[PDB]
């Protein structure tokens, strides 16, 4: 990956990740994507490694989630909430900030052709058919963090 | 169900007075006194408020369509 | 160009139920759903 | 009346058998509240309006 435009395909926009905040195998949906996280002119494209748990429930638009996200910027890896991610796309410098983070960690750089099998997973995650026994587990997520009377 | 907009017989608007009438009804006014205060003298007009049933208050009890 | 959006009963929330998808709300899983108002034009004379 | 059933003698023993007999007596009765089970059998409260809209029978299991 040597062009700041192409990483935007595997980038999670905020209008769509809320609609995927309850997609099954979420730990298979977000692991590998990139986000425009908020943390003077420094900002970072973070590596989504895993999904962890925070004890703080925050509202992501209409939905609310205590879920945490295991982000990493080359060497700096920790939990984050879906509150500093923005819907806006990656600028030129922020992608280089990510390259510089990968250069400083010694960690292997993604090849340009590798993205094709990752970007397609999101299309199947969006076009997912809700026919199975997902109802108990989907409804359980909202009742866990939001009161029963609404 | 909700206050008729106009007097069935004569055509006088009676839809803009139900809240006024309810304000009058909070006090011990007899159903006739409220009409007297609102100036509705012909019985055609008076029948409109005297016989009205505000059921819409019951209709609001139902869960809302966000 | 519809994913076939339906309105839940007790949730009142638009849920996407595509063809041959079970009519259940995304939240509460209630089985009752109502079709959303038509997008077709609706006009009355008020008479 | 409580049931008293006696097995039909097969006469396999070659003698007039005294076949085993099974007896049943009904005791306590229970009635749940109105319960709606989704197609999966998951129990949920059956509300009259739910039964009305789903053309269900507003009933409770016994
Ligand atoms: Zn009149
Ligand atoms: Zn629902």
């Amino acid at each position: 990956v040597s062009l700041p435009e192409e990483l935007n395909r595997v980038r999670l926009s905020r209008h769509k990740l809320e609609r995927w905040c309850h997609m099954p195998f979420f730990a298979k949906t977000v692991t590998g994507c990139f986000v425009r996280i908020g943390i003077k002119p420094v900002y970072r494209v973070a590596e989504i490694t895993g999904v962890v748990e925070t004890a703080k429930v925050y509202q992501l638009g209409g939905t609310r989630t205590n879920k945490g996200l295991q982000l990493r910027h080359g060497n700096d890896q920790r939990v984050f909430r879906l509150e500093f991610v923005s819907n806006q796309e990656f600028t030129e410098s922020e992608f280089m900030k990510w390259k510089e983070a990968m250069f400083s960690a010694g960690m292997q750089l993604p090849t340009l052709d590798e993205i094709n099998k990752k970007e397609l997973s999101i299309k199947e995650a969006l076009n997912y058919k809700f026919n199975d026994q997902d109802i108990e587990e989907i409804v359980k997520e909202k009742e866990r963090f939001r009161k029963a009377p609404p | 169900m909700i206050i008729p907009v106009r007097c069935f017989t004569c055509g006088k608007i009676v839809g803009n007075k139900w809240e006024a009438y309810l304000g009058l009804l909070q006090a011990e006014y007899t159903e006739g006194d409220a009409l007297d205060a609102l100036g509705l003298k012909r019985y055609c007009c008076r029948r409109m408020l005297l016989a009205h049933v505000d059921l819409i208050e019951k209709l609001l009890n139902y869960a809302p369509l966000e | 160009q519809q994913p076939m959006i339906y309105i839940c009963g007790e949730c009142h929330t638009e849920n996407e139920i595509k063809s041959r998808d079970p009519i259940r709300c995304r939240e509460c899983g209630y089985r009752i759903m109502y079709k959303k108002r038509t997008k077709r034009l609706v006009v009355f004379d008020a008479r | 009346p409580p049931i008293d059933l006696q097995a039909e003698a097969q006469h396999a023993s070659g003698e007039v058998e005294e076949p085993p007999r099974y007896l049943l007596k009904f005791e306590q009765i229970y009635l749940s509240k109105p319960t709606h089970w989704e197609r999966d059998g998951a129990p949920s409260p059956m509300m009259p309006n739910e039964a009305r809209l789903r053309n269900l029978t507003y009933s409770a299991p016994l």
